[PDB]
C-alpha cells in the first residue's frame, strides 16, 4: 500500500493492557457478558440477562459505606456508572446487595405497559442501556436490538443488567480492553440528574 | 477544559516500546509529528500517548499502593485527554457514521526519509474497520500535508 | 458602509427558531413574563408577580418522580434552574405542586428581603435562564451582582402550551445551555454522605 | 473540555471547507455561503460566537436526519452533546460583560465584511448590545476597520504564496 | 546573568494580596497551622493538632442552613473542601458545630493506612493550603495513595484577619484548583440522587 | 470549557501594588498576545485573575457582606484549572513545579523588549538554582531572537 509511490501506509495497534495498573479497562466477551478490569486482580462483570439474582427492593448503600468492606476501586466505578444514568427517577428499578464487601447491583430494565403505542423512549431502560452502551462502548452495541440510528428509544431483549465483582481473567474475546468507556463517563456523571429534595 | 500534560521527551519526539504495541516491536515518531499533540485538541492518537506516558510516570515515580487506586487517574483525566473526543466518537457511533474506537491507527511513512505523519485513527463502521478506499480522502490529505512539510523543510 | 474602498458591511440575524427540534429556546415577552420553549408543543412560563399560586410550604418531589406523569424535558429544565441557584439554603422559600404531571414551582423572594440574600441568588439564576433580554426584569438592571433585586414578590414557573410569546426578545438556546455548565457549582453541603 | 464537532459538508457547489446558511436559518434572508478561509477559523479559535452557533445549527441539522425521533421531544442529546459543540465560557464571558455594563454579544446578530468584486467574506463577528439595544456602527468602527485590515493581510499573503 | 550576549534574566514576584477582595487566599504559617483569608476581615484557620475540640458525633448542617447566621463566603469554602474528599464514606469522621453562626469543623484522622479517611482528608488539605501544605506530612512527595501524618485531627474554624503568613505567601490557587474537581470524586449514597 | 477572558486596557502593565518590592512593569503585545492562545502558561492565568479583580472592583457595586460568588462563576473563563492540576501532579511525583509565585523573563539590553514570563520552579521547599533550568532559559533566548529576526525578514 505505497501511495503515490512515495508514502507507505503503515499501521499501529495499541496494547492498552499496559495501562491496567492506573486505570480500569473495559471489553466485550460476547453479547451478554461485558467486563471492566482493574489491575491484574479484579473488576466488574456486566451481564445482560433474563434471570434476576436479587429478588427484593432493598439496597442499604449507606450500610456498605459505614462498614467499608468493599473494594474502593470498584465502588468508585459503580458510583460513576449510576450517576451517569440520565433522568433516573424510578428508584425501585435498582436494588443491590453489598453483603461481605461483595458488589452486586441489579437494574430492572423491564418496561410496564410495553404495548401502549411505542411507549419505549422514557423508561429506565432507555437510560440504563445508554449508560451501559458507553461503559462497554468498544463492543456494547452488539447487545442492543438496534446498535445505532436510535439514541433515545434504545432497547434490548434482556430484562436485567447485573453488575457483579469478578476476579481478573482474560475475557476480551470480542473487543480489545480500553480505558475509554470509564474515562468518558467521568465527565458525564451527575450532569443530568433530577432534584429529589429542595436542598440537594 | 484543555489539556496540559507534557509528554516525557523521547532527544525530541516520542517512542513506544514493545510492550505498548500488539506484536509490532518498537515504533518511534519524529519530533515534528509529535509536537502537533501540544496544539491539537482533536487527535485521538495524542490522547492515547498522554494516557500511556502518564501510566509510565505514575508507575516509575510514585510508591506503589497496597491495592490499586483509581484516585490518581481520576484527578489527571482532564490534564491528559480531551474528554470531548470520547463524546464525539460516541455521537458518531449513535448516528451511524464511521468513528474511532481508539485501538488502531495509521500513518504515512516516506520511504526515502523515514519520516512519518502523526497517526490518525482507523475508523470502524458496521462493527469492523473501513477500507483504504472508504477513507481514501484522509489518506490523500495526509500525503498532501507531508508533501507541504517536506517542501518547507527543503526551503528552511 | 464601505471599508477600505472594497468591503461592504453586511449582517446576519440567525433564525434560532429552527433549533427547537434539538434544544430548549428562551425569550422575553415583557417585564413580568419570560418563556422557555420545547420543540413546537410545550414549555415553561416564567412569571414575576406580586401574587401567590401556592399557599403552602411543601414540594413533594419524591412523588413526582415515583409517578412519572411529568414531561421529562421540562423536569430537566426545572432541575437545571434550581440547582444553579447559588447558596440556596432557605428551603422554605420554595414550594411546588406536581400533581397529575403538571409543573408548578414558586419561589418566595420576599421571604429573604438586602445584598447577598436568597432572593438575589434566585434572581441571579433567573437573569441567565431568560438572559436574552432579562435586563427588563430588574429594579436596577446593571452594575450589581449580589445586590440584584426586584420589587416583585414571587418567581413562578409553570408548564404551558407552545405559543409565540417572543415579543420583547428573540428565542435563543444560550440561556439554558449556559446554565447547564454551572449546575452544581454553588451547592452547600447539607448531608455528610454527599 | 474543548469542542470537537466539525461542520458537515455544506454544499456540493460551494468550497467543501466553507459553510452555507440556508434560508431557513436566517431571518428575512436568502442563502448566505461563507468561504473556507472564514470557516476554517472555527476549528482553531475558542472565542468566536458565530462558530459556536454554526456548530449548534449543524448539529441540529444532523441530529434530525440521522436519529430516530421519539414520540415526545427529549433534550437528553443536547445535554450531552453541547460540550462538544460550544465553549460555555464564551457564554460566561458575555454574561459577565452584561452585569459589568460592558457591551456584549447576545448571539442574535452578526456582521461581516464582504469584498465587492470577489464575494470573499470574513468570518462574522457578533454585533454587540448595550443599554437595551444594538451598538451603532461608529461605536465598533475600530473592529470593523481591524477586520478589514486582517482581510487585506490574508489576501496579500495568498497572492505572495 | 546575560544570555546570548543579548538578554538579561530578570525576575518578577506577584503580590497576590491584591486579589483579597475577589477571591480567597491561602498560606502557611508553620507545620500545624495554615490559613484561608477572605477579603480583609475573616477567613478560616486550618490546624493540625493532637487536641480534639468537638468531642461528639453531631454535625448540624441542616440547622445551620435554616438559621442562616453563618458567613456565606466561609460556608462556601467549607462545602468546597468537604465535597473534594475523594472517597469519604465515614460520616462519623466529621463532626461540626455551627452554633451562633460560628464555624467549627473537625476531621478525625486516627485510623492510619492505605485508602483511608486520613488519606483522603489530607489530600484535600494538600490542595486547599497548597502553598506549603507538604510540610505537615510524613512524606513530602512520592506517595499519593497512602499519605500519613502524626497529627490526629484536622480542625477548621472561623478566625479574623491578621498577617498569618510566615512560611509561604497568600495564594488563590488552592481554592480555585479545588473548584473544578469539587464534585468529581463522590460515592453514591442514595439510589435516587 | 476553555478560557475566554480578554485583558481589559497595546500590551499590559502590572502596577506597583501587584508586585512584591517592585515598581510598575510593562510587557508589550508580542508577549501578551501569547496569553490568548497557549493553555500552559502560569503567568497568563495569573495575569487574568489580576485583571478580573481590577475590573470587578471598578465596575460592580460592592455588597456590605463579603462574597466570593462572582469568582466561583468567573473562574473557568479566567484560568486553566488543568494547569493547576498539572503542577499538583508534578509536586506529588517529586518533579519541579510552579507554585505561581516567582517568574522569570528575558529582557533585551538595548530595546527593553521582554519575553512572556515563565514560572520559576520549586522543589523540596526552595527555588531551583538557575543552573538547573538554564537550558530553558537558553531556549527562550533563542526563541526571542528567532521572533526578532522573523520581524526583520517580514
Ligand atoms: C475496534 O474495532 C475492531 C474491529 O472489529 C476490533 O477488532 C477485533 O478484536 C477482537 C478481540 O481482540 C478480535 O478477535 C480475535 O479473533 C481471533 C481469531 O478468531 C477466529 O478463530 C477463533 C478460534 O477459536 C474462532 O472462535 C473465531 O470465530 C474465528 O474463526 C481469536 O483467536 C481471538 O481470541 C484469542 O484472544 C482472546 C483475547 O486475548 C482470548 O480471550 C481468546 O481465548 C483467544 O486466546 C488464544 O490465545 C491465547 C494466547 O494469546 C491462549 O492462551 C488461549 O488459550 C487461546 O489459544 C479473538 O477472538 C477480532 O479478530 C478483531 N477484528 C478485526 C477486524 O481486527 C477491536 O477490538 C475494537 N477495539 C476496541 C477497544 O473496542
Ligand atoms: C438581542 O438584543 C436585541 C436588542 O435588545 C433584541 O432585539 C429585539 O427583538 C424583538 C423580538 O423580535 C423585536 O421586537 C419586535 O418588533 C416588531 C416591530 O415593532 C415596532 O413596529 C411596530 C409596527 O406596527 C409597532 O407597533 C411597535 O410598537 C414597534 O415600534 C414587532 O412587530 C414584533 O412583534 C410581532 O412578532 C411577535 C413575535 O416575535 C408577536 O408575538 C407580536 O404579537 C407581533 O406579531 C404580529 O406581526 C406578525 C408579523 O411579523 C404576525 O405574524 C402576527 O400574527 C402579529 O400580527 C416584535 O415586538 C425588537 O424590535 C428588537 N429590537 C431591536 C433594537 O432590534 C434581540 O431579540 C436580542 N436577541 C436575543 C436572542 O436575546
Ligand atoms: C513558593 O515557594 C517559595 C519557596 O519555598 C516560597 O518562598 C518563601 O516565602 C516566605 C513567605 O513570605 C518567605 O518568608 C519570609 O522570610 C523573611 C526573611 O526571613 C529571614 O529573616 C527573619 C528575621 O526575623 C528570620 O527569622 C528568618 O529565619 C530568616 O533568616 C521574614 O522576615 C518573613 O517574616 C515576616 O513577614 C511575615 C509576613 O510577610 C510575618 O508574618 C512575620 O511575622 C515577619 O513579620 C515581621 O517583619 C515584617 C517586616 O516587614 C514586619 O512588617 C512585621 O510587622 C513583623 O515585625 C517571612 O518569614 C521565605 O523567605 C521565601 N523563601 C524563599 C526561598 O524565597 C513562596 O512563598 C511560595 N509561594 C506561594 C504562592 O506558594
Ligand atoms: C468478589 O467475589 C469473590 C467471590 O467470587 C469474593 O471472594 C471471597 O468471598 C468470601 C465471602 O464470604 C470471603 O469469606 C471467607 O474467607 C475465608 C478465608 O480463609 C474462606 O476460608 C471462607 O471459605 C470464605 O471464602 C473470602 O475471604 C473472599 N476471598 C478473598 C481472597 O478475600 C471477594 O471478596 C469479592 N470482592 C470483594 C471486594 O469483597
Ligand atoms: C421547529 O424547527 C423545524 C426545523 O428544525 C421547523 O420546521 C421546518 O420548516 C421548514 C419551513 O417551513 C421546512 O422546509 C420545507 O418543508 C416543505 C414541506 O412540504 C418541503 O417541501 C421543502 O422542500 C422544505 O423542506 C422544513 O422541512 C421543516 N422541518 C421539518 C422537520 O419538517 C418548525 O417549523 C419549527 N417549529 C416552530 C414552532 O417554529
Ligand atoms: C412569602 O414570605 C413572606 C415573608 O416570609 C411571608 O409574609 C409574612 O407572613 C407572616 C404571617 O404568616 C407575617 O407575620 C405575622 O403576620 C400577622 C398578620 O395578621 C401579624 O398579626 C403578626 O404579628 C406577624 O407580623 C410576616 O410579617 C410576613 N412578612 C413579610 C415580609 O411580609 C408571606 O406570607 C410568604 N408568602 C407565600 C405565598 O409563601
Ligand atoms: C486588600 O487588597 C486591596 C487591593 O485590591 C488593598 O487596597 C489598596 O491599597 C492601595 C494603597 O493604600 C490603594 O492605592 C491608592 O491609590 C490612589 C491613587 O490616586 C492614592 O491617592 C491613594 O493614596 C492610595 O495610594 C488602592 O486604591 C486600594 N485598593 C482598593 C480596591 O481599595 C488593601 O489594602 C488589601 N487589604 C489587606 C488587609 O491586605
Ligand atoms: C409589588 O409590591 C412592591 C412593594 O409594595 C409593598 O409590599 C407589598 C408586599 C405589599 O404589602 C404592598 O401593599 C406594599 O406597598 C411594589 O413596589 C413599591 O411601590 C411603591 C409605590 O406604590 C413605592 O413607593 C415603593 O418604593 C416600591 N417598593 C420597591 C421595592 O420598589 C411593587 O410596585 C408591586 N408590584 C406591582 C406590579 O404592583
Ligand atoms: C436492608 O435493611 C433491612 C432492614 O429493614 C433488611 O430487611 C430485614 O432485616 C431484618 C433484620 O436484619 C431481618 O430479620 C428480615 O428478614 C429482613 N427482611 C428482608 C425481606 O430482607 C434487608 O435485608 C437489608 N438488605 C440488604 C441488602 O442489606
Ligand atoms: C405532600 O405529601 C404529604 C404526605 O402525603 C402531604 O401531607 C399530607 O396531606 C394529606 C392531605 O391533606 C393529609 O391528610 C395528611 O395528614 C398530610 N400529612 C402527611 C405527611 O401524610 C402534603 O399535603 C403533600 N403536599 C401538599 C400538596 O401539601
Ligand atoms: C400542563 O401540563 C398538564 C399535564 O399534561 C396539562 O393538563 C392536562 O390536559 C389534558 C387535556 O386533554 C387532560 O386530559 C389532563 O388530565 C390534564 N392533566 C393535568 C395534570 O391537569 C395542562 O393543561 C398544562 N398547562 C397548560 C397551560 O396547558
Ligand atoms: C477519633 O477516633 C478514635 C478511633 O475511632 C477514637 O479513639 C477511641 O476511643 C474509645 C473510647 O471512647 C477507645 O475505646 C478506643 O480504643 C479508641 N480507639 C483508638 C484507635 O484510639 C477517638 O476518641 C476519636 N476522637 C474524637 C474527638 O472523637
Ligand atoms: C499524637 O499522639 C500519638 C499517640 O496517641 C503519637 O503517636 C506515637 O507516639 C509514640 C510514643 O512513644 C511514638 O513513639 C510514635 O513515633 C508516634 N507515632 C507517630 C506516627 O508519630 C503522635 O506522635 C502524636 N502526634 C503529635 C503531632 O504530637
Ligand atoms: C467566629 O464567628 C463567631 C460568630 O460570628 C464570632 O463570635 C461572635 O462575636 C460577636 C462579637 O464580635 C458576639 O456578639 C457574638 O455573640 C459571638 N458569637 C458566637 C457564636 O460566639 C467569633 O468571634 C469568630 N471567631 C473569631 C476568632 O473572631
Ligand atoms: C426474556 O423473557 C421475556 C418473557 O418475560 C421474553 O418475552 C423475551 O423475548 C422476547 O420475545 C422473543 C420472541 C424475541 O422477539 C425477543 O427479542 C424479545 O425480547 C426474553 N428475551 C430473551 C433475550 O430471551
Ligand atoms: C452500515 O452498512 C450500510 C450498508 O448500506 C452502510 O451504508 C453504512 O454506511 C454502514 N455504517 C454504519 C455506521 O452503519
Ligand atoms: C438607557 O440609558 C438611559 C439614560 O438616561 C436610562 O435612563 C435607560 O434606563 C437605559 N435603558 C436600559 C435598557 O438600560
Amino acid at each position: 500500500s505505497l501511495y503515490k509511490g512515495v508514502y507507505e501506509l503503515q499501521t499501529l495497534e495499541l496494547n492498552m493492557e499496559t495501562l491496567n495498573m492506573t486505570m480500569p479497562l473495559s471489553c466485550t466477551k460476547n453479547n451478554s457478558h461485558h467486563y471492566i478490569m482493574v489491575g491484574n486482580e479484579t473488576g466488574l462483570e456486566l451481564t445482560l440477562t433474563n434471570t434476576s439474582i436479587i429478588n427484593h427492593k432493598f439496597c442499604n448503600l449507606s450500610d456498605a459505606h459505614k462498614k467499608n468492606l468493599y473494594d474502593h476501586a470498584l465502588m468508585s466505578i459503580i458510583s460513576t456508572f449510576h450517576l451517569s444514568i440520565p433522568n433516573f427517577n424510578q428508584y425501585e428499578a435498582m436494588s443491590c446487595d453489598f453483603n461481605g464487601g461483595k458488589i452486586s447491583v441489579q437494574y430492572n430494565l423491564s418496561h410496564s405497559y410495553a404495548g401502549d403505542a411505542a411507549n419505549h423512549c422514557g423508561t429506565v431502560a432507555n437510560g440504563v442501556l445508554q449508560t451501559f452502551m458507553r461503559m462497554a462502548w468498544g463492543g456494547s452495541y452488539i447487545a442492543l436490538d438496534s446498535g445505532c440510528g436510535n439514541w433515545d428509544c434504545i432497547m434490548t431483549s434482556y430484562q436485567y443488567l447485573i453488575i457483579q465483582n469478578t476476579t481478573w481473567e482474560d475475557h476480551c474475546q470480542f473487543s480489545r480492553p480500553s480505558p475509554i468507556g470509564y474515562l468518558g463517563l467521568l465527565s458525564q456523571r451527575t450532569r443530568d440528574i433530577y432534584i429529589s429534595r429542595r436542598l440537594l | 477544559g484543555t489539556f496540559t500534560w507534557t509528554l516525557s521527551d523521547s532527544p525530541g519526539g516520542y517512542c513506544l516500546t514493545r510492550w505498548m504495541l500488539i506484536e509490532a516491536e518498537l515504533k518511534c515518531f519524529g519530533n515534528t509529528a509529535v509536537a502537533k499533540c501540544n496544539e491539537k485538541h482533536d487527535e485521538e492518537f495524542c490522547d492515547m500517548l498522554r494516557l500511556f506516558d502518564f501510566n509510565k510516570q505514575a508507575i516509575q515515580r510514585l510508591k506503589a499502593p497496597a491495592q490499586m487506586s483509581i484516585q490518581l487517574i481520576n484527578k489527571a483525566v482532564n490534564a491528559l485527554i480531551n474528554d470531548q473526543l470520547i463524546m464525539k466518537n460516541h455521537l458518531r457511533d449513535i448516528m451511524c457514521i464511521p468513528y474511532c474506537n481508539y485501538s488502531k491507527y495509521w500513518y504515512l511513512n516516506h520511504t526515502t526519509t523515514g519520516r512519518t505523519s502523526l497517526p490518525k485513527c482507523w475508523l470502524v463502521s458496521n462493527g469492523s474497520y473501513l477500507n483504504e478506499t472508504h477513507f481514501s480522502d484522509d489518506i490523500e490529505q495526509q500525503a498532501d500535508n507531508m508533501i507541504t512539510e517536506m517542501l518547507q523543510k527543503e526551503y528552511m
